[PDB]
């Protein structure tokens, strides 16, 4: 069982850095790559085998691709912290950026690039025997993040097929943004990104930025703190291929288990308990609290409230001292309760998931050491106001046609503009129509 | 006592912050505790706490950090400050936040605002002169 | 309505020709206008729509949303005009499993992309004008495996002429049409 | 990787492009003799975007400075830091283009730029990766503006798709400096709309009026003025040389800042500007720096943007800051005067943080607003000019050269164009009925 | 598409003095003086706008305490001073860029050269007064007129806007536009200009007179479609400007269409005639100057 | 050619 991860873009590689600065730090691998003569922390020889791959006589390599168009990030890895544990040809990088153009990458700078990622990827699977899937960093503001990012994603269906392929996306922020032209990019990776991702994971900036500023009292956050969180729903939702567990989940089952239509694959993510060290031994949790506190939209890291729509299919990920009695009684009283609701034809409801291996502090970082947290990740209609403010800012944009020059310089032409307008469209109708 | 990465380069760090480590900033973890003290992923006796409304003399220093880890390190800059020159830099490697990139100090990452310099060195009256 | 109608061979939910040709109709126009001129090539008035982004400016057929109206008729015709621009119309259908489709046939796509909901499909028109029949039993066979029962709602967007929509119940030829429904 | 061709054209492009290459010579940590000197790994990373290193251990800029006289090229090289400049790169002739459009555009030109295109097509070949061609000179005299157009439209068909900078002065409306001023400015203009990727508009007047009022400068000369716009040039050039968080290339600000393919004329601000009195008294804050960014007294041009309405606006923060702040304190200046920024565009401003400040200052940023307010210099020099023409006043000493009427009355006809169009998107709304 | 532009110009005048009962702009009178004499020519330019905003003293202050702009303090005044009771009404107690008018009428004096010319008496043009709309008595024959001279000062009469000037100017420009044959080719670079001078005026009757006149100069020729491309970038700024002004009638009918009035379906059909004519590299110019057009294939 | 063709007609499976 092992499942490789694809960093593109600024975002989604200083996202993976903060991933990988934990995955490690979690099996116990210094930043040489290898785990020291003493002090055998973990437990069990073929944990890392579904993140790093063992090379020789102690050595272990991660089982992902940092791949961008500017190497002003990229190179940083290559002479940061871990110049050691990176293999160097996974570190890919470019000559010109995408210039937050969708067109760019996706019709002029990627296509040359393409290339040599799948062929990398290729011999990275290879070397695999029980790929459960691949899962995707990106963020769907800039152009190298959109286009190329689709690109690759598009390539990866022809190619595979049937692998599953999660995505964790940065959307943009209804307000606090910071580019121009990012409607455009949005729409036209939204299109593209419909057909190809299994499981598409929302995540806005400044929704976790109240986060930061509230629940970690952070009233000055950045991009690292929110890449810092980022890895641990990450490593949540991914620890039960890792570690044993009392009711374990695979990456098959949230395909099963949480997507009731092939288009509708739009997860809102939330994580509990998000607390700082001050307050974190002071206050008692329960796994009947921590619930509790991982369904309010002041806990969601997308901004959409989930009292404006319904609930098709949640799913619960547990870890540390958790037992099923607690859990499931803790799942009846959210059903109990008046102020958020499922659709009529699910009577079924949660998926939920245990794990024993509680997570794993970074030293430097913000949260604590907690004895149990929750990892939840819903699928309700909510989300269907986030695409229609989307569309309503692209209209007001594509009316004028602005900054589309630059667009059809690059190779496209305005029906890519509309056909993906009324792909947004029509899944605005299908987000009524089962809402229904 | 500042800490003192193993890394070594061609150039030495500027003593503005040379002086001035804390135990997160090492090039290789302790992976039995992390846990401890010298991370400071622990409650702090210093610090004052979350709700303190009153007045810290940080205000502006750390850009990424919380509550009491920015009043440590504003403490810290403001404590040692006397072994530097008078016209020391504001800002510093524990205030500013800390990246996975650049926690082993491979690099020179912060020397700019420390370097002697004329980028905005406008002539005094009593320093001017025509060109002549 | 047209539930209790008498749905004969013919019938008509929209006729330029008339008072209040947009009785039923629900108009819906932001950055477009709606008109109603007379054609230099037919010599008579038509509905012409025209605006600049064609997701935005159209008429869907009942004014209430919720409620829909039912139509049994296999066949949809439209009488058009090509202006040489974006132009696209959507279709509710209602199949023997009770779960609604959509068909949107689309001016400016390639693929023929087949969803358990939105089928879309691509469209090629002549110079002048030119009437269009969508044979909606057919579709909804080779999209699906069902068969259509009902049609729910019809919607046109911006960059077209307008003219004498309605629904037939056979392969009509020109010679064995009615007058009125004729292009000349 | 990406290089940077730097070009100075007559007295004022020289002298400011003498100033920017020694500021920037001391940025990267290099002696007035040309070897390196400097303390930082980071300034070796990102040399060759400005430097070639030549063998000896010796730094010499990617330089060309032209003109049609001796003089400046025997003071350029005299003064500090112009002993490193290559001796190969000091073009010029010997006659003088005599402030004279024509004889710098048809009689000098066409025997000068000869020469002047071999040495560009060697410097720009001699680099892999070519970023751009940054261009300084002035609007008012002969060789600064009639060579330098010349110059600029036959790179732009030698390079046409390299990215292009022009930091152009324009005459100052309530002073002049020279009679045939207008006469230079609107065949300028006319060549600047379809040949230069934006020109960031500089003016005497407003760098006179800065450093006076805010800088609280006695007597100040041209080194001052020509140190700001170097500081200019250093902080929009910043990105490409130095790691941040949130990247940002030329190609990436001129895509979010030109809605339009004509609407790249640009107003610059600098940030922070301060008294050596008020120096020990202010803090360094991201608010502080967005305060003085947005004040209309602080740019440095002749267009008031209070008659106006920002269509797009970009500020380049430079340190090491919280991201949050950044992006807050834009959404704040977006949303509170909002009748001051255009309608159909949402999200106007684009923001930028980099790692790495100037030296001596903690913090720092960069502002370039594309505003429609700019139309009024070229109503005043369109007016300017046709006072000048209605009867004929200096004509014979261009139409006896070889050029006639036509020209003249075709740049009016352009730039009457140019304006009435800025005046059709300000005015424009969202809804599109109410202006009829 | 008309037959005869200057066919609907006299009823169109009255309908809208009249009929329609809608005041009529009467402006740009001033300095013609009476008739059988000349008219002083104003040194004004027509076509440009001199706007030239001047906000000497209401212009608000940046304020660097709070990010929004705001007004200056009033001044306070000696007339009003302090009362017993407003201290008591003290406890009790927005910016905006002026105008940038851009669809505002351009003020255009009655200069034109082909003014000039009829009241010196050199045209050989005389006014039929028939029945029907009247036609232009051609003392000599129009086929051997030469079109150099002429063309340039008929089309810069186009602007003009008072009666007996403007019929003879436009139905003068017809008529030689459908006689003339290869003759229109050598001439087109000296019609940019007044052309180009007629649509920055901001008048509706003379922007559609002009429209209409394109069109019939672009079909009433061989192949001036291929010469007009690249002038382009001095004619299409009036399209954009007015491109999308459109009634929107919901479910009525637009009884004024026998007029060609709504200059939004000009434009369209101007655009669309342009793209046909001389169609090889023509649409790329079209969509560079205007953004939203669609090529017609 | 077939980029052409397959995406001008519609074409169901
Ligand atoms: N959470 C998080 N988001 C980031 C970070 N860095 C950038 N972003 C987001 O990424 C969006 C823009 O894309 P970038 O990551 O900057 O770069 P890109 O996606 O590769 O696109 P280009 O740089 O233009 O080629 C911005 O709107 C940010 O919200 C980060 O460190 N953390
Ligand atoms: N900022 C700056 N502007 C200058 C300098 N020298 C000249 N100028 C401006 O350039 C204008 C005259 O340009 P000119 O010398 O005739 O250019 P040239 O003769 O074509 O090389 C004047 O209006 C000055 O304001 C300088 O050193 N710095
Ligand atoms: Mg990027």
């Amino acid at each position: 069982r092992e499942v490789i991860s694809i960093h593109i873009g600024q975002a989604g590689i200083q996202v993976g850095n903060a991933c990988w600065e934990l995955y490690c730090l979690e099996h116990g691998i210094q930043p040489d790559g290898q785990m020291p003569s003493d002090k055998t922390i973990g437990g069990g020889d073929d944990a890392f085998n579904t993140f790093f791959s063992e090379t020789g006589a102690g050595k272990h390599v991660p089982r992902c691709i940092f791949l961008d168009l500017e190497p002003t990030v990229v190179d940083e890895v290559r002479t940061g912290t871990y110049r050691q544990l990176f293999h160097p040809e996974q570190l890919i990088s470019g000559k010109e950026d995408a210039a937050n153009n969708f067109a760019r990458g996706h019709y002029t700078i990627g296509k040359e690039i393409v290339d040599l990622a799948l062929d990398r990827i290729r011999k990275l699977a290879d070397n695999c025997t029980g790929l459960q899937g691949f899962l995707v960093f990106n963020a769907v503001g800039g152009g190298t993040g959109s286009g190329l990012g689709s690109l690759l994603l598009e390539r990866l269906s022809v190619d595979y097929g049937k692998k599953s392929k999660l995505g964790f996306t940065v959307y943009p922020s209804p307000q606090v943004s910071t580019a121009v032209v990012e409607p455009y990019n949005s729409v036209l990776s939204t299109h593209s990104l419909l057909e190809h991702t299994d499981v598409a994971v929302m995540l806005d900036n400044e929704a976790i930025y109240d986060i930061c500023r509230r629940s970690l009292d952070i009233e000055r956050p950045t991009y690292t703190n929110l890449n810092r969180l980022i890895a641990q729903v990450i490593s949540s939702l991914t620890a039960s291929l890792r570690f044993d567990g009392a009711l374990n989940v695979d990456i098959t089952e949230f395909q099963t288990n949480l997507v009731p239509y092939p288009r509708i694959h739009f997860m809102l993510s939330s994580y509990a308990p998000i607390i700082s060290a001050e307050k974190a031994y002071h206050e008692q949790l329960s796994v009947a609290e921590i619930t509790n506190a991982a369904f309010e939209p002041a806990s969601m890291m997308v901004k959409c409230d989930p009292r404006h729509g319904k609930y098709m299919a949640c799913c619960l990920m547990y870890r540390g001292d958790v037992v099923p009695k607690d859990v499931n009684a803790s799942v009846a009283t959210i059903k109990t309760k008046r102020t958020i609701q499922f659709v009529d034809w699910c009577p079924t409801g949660f998926k939920c998931g245990i794990n024993y291996q509680p997570p794993t502090v970074v030293p430097g970082g913000d949260l604590a050491k907690v004895q149990r947290a929750v990892c939840m990740i819903s699928n309700s209609t909510a989300i269907g106001e986030i695409f229609s403010r989307l569309d309503h800012k692209f209209d007001l944009m594509y009316a004028k046609r602005a900054f589309v020059h630059w667009y059809v310089g690059e190779g496209m032409e305005e029906g890519e503009f509309s056909e993906a307008r009324e792909d947004l469209a029509a899944l605005e109708k299908d987000f009524e129509e089962v809402g229904a | 006592s500042p800490n003192s990465t193993g890394t070594v380069t061609q150039y030495n760090h500027p003593m503005f912050v040379s002086q001035r480590l804390t135990g997160n900033f090492t090039s290789q973890f302790e992976m039995n505790s992390l846990p401890s003290h010298k991370y400071e992923t622990l409650p702090i006796r210093s610090g004052h706490l979350p709700g303190y409304q009153g007045h810290v003399p940080g205000g502006v220093g750390a850009i990424a950090q919380r509550k009491p880890a920015a009043a440590m390190h504003t403490m810290t800059h403001l404590a040692t400050s006397g072994s530097l020159p008078k016209g020391s830099p504001q800002t510093d490697m524990s205030l500013v936040d800390l990246r996975p990139e650049q926690r082993s100090m491979a690099k020179v990452y912060m020397y700019a605002e420390g370097a002697k310099t004329s980028f905005l060195k406008f002539p005094t009256p009593k320093t001017f002169d025509h060109r002549n | 309505m047209f539930k209790n109608a008498f749905q004969s061979g013919f019938l008509s939910v929209l006729y330029s020709i008339g008072s209040k040709p947009l009785e039923i109709w629900d108009k819906q126009v932001s950055n477009g206008h709606i008109k109603r001129i007379t054609d230099a090539d037919i010599q008579s008035s038509v509905l012409e729509i025209m605006g600049q982004n064609v997701s935005t400016t159209y008429i869907t057929c009942p004014a209430d949303p919720n409620k829909t109206l039912g139509i049994k008729l296999p066949f949809l015709v439209l009488i058009i005009k090509n202006l040489n621009k974006y132009f696209s119309f959507e279709v509710q259908v209602l199949d023997d499993k009770n779960v609604r489709r959509r068909f949107r046939a689309s001016n400016y796509q390639s693929t023929t992309r087949v969803k358990p909901f939105i089928c879309t499909m691509p469209m090629r028109l002549d110079s002048g004008w030119n009437q269009i029949q969508f044979n909606l039993s057919d579709f909804t066979r080779r999209a699906y495996g069902t068969n259509y029962i009902e049609t729910l709602r019809v919607q046109v967007h911006a960059n077209c002429r307008i003219r004498r929509i309605y629904f037939s119940d056979r392969l009509y030829s020109e010679e064995e049409l009615p007058a009125e429904f004729k292009l000349f | 990787m990406r290089e940077i061709v730097h070009i100075q054209g007559g007295q004022c492009g020289n002298q400011i492009g003498a100033k920017f290459w020694e500021v920037v010579s001391d940025e990267h940590g290099i002696d007035p003799t040309g070897t390196y000197h400097g303390d930082s790994d980071l300034q070796l990373e990102r040399i060759n975007v400005y430097f070639n290193e030549a063998t000896g251990g010796r730094y010499v800029p990617r330089a060309i400075l032209m003109d049609l006289e001796p003089g400046t090229m025997d003071s350029v090289r005299s003064g500090p830091y112009g002993q490193i400049f290559r001796p190969d790169n000091f073009v010029f002739g010997q006659t003088g283009a005599g402030n004279n459009w024509a004889k710098g555009h048809y009689t000098e030109g066409a025997e000068l730029i000869d020469s002047v295109l071999d040495v560009v097509r060697k410097e720009a070949e001699s680099c892999d990766c070519l970023q751009g061609f940054q261009v300084c000179h002035s609007l008012g005299g002969g060789t600064g503006s009639g060579m330098g157009t010349l110059l600029i439209s036959k790179i732009r068909e030698e390079y046409p798709d390299r990215m292009m900078l022009t930091f152009s002065v324009v005459p100052s409306p309530k002073v002049s400096d020279t009679v045939v001023e207008p006469y230079n400015a609107t065949l300028s203009v006319h060549q600047l709309v379809e040949n230069a990727d934006e020109c960031m508009v500089l003016d005497n007047e407003a760098l006179y009026d800065i450093c006076f009022r805010t800088l609280k400068l006695t007597t100040p000369t041209f080194g001052d003025l020509n140190h700001l716009i170097s500081a200019v040039m250093s902080g929009i050039t910043c990105c490409l040389r130095f790691p941040g968080q949130l990247n940002a290339d030329l190609r990436k600000l001129a895509v979010n800042l030109i809605p339009f393919p004509r609407l790249h004329f640009f107003m610059v601000g600098f940030t922070p500007l301060t008294s050596r009195g008020s120096q020990q008294y202010r803090a360094l804050t991201v608010p502080e720096l967005t305060q003085q960014m947005w004040d209309a007294k602080n740019m440095m041009c002749a267009a008031d943007p209070r008659h106006g309405r920002y269509l797009t606006a970009s500020a380049l923060f430079r340190g090491r800051m919280s991201t949050k702040e950044v992006d807050e304190q834009m959404l704040n200046v977006q949303n509170k005067n909002s009748s001051y920024f255009v309608e159909w565009i949402p999200n106007n401003v684009k923001s930028s943080v980099c790692d790495i400040p100037p030296k001596g200052l903690k913090m720092s940023a960069t502002f370039i607003g594309n505003s429609t307010a700019i139309q009024e210099m070229f109503k005043r020099v369109s007016e300017q000019f046709t006072a000048m023409f209605r009867r004929k006043a200096f004509l014979h000493w261009y139409t006896g050269e070889g050029m006639d009427e036509m020209e003249f009355t075709e740049a009016e006809s352009n730039m009457n164009d140019l304006v009435s169009e800025y005046q059709q998107y300000q005015d424009a709304s969202a809804e599109e009925e109410g202006e009829f | 598409m008309n037959g005869d532009v200057a066919g609907s110009l006299f009823t169109s005048t009255y309908r809208n003095v009249k009929l329609a009962g809608k005041a009529p702009p009467a402006a740009n009178l001033s300095g013609t003086g009476s008739c059988f004499d000349t008219t002083s020519l104003s040194p004004a330019r027509a076509g440009a706008h001199k706007a030239l905003d001047v906000q000497k003293d209401e212009l608000p202050v940046w304020s660097k305490s709070t990010l929004s702009y705001k007004y200056p303090a009033g001044r306070p005044n000696p007339t009003g001073f302090l009362k017993k009771g407003d201290g008591e009404m003290i406890k009790t107690k927005k910016p905006s860029p002026p105008q940038a008018g851009a669809y505002k009428r351009r003020e255009n004096p009655p200069n034109t050269a082909f003014r000039r010319f009829y009241e010196r008496g050199d045209l050989p043009i005389a006014v039929d007064h028939r029945g029907s709309k009247n036609m232009i008595a051609w003392k000599v024959d129009i086929e051997k007129l030469d079109y150099h001279h002429y063309l340039p000062i008929f089309f810069d009469g186009i602007r003009e806007t008072q009666e007996p000037y403007r019929f003879l100017a436009v139905k003068g420009v017809e008529d030689m536009l459908r006689v003339g044959g290869s003759k229109i080719l050598p001439v087109i670079p000296q019609l940019i200009i007044p052309i180009k001078t007629a649509l920055n005026t901001r008048d509706h009757s003379v922007m559609c007179i002009t429209l209409q006149l394109l069109q019939k100069l672009v079909l009433s020729a061989d192949l001036v479609g291929e010469a007009l491309v690249p002038y382009y970038r001095q004619i299409l700024p009036i399209f954009n400007l007015y491109k999308n002004k459109n009634k929107n009638l919901g479910d009525g009918i637009d009884y004024g269409q026998r007029n060609y009035d709504c200059l939004g379906e000009l434009i369209a059909d101007t655009l669309a005639l342009f793209e046909q004519k001389g169609g090889d590299d023509a649409f790329i110019n079209i969509k560079y100057m205007v953004p939203t057009y669609e090529s017609s294939v | 050619l077939e980029k052409l063709r397959l995406r001008t007609y519609p074409t169901f499976i």
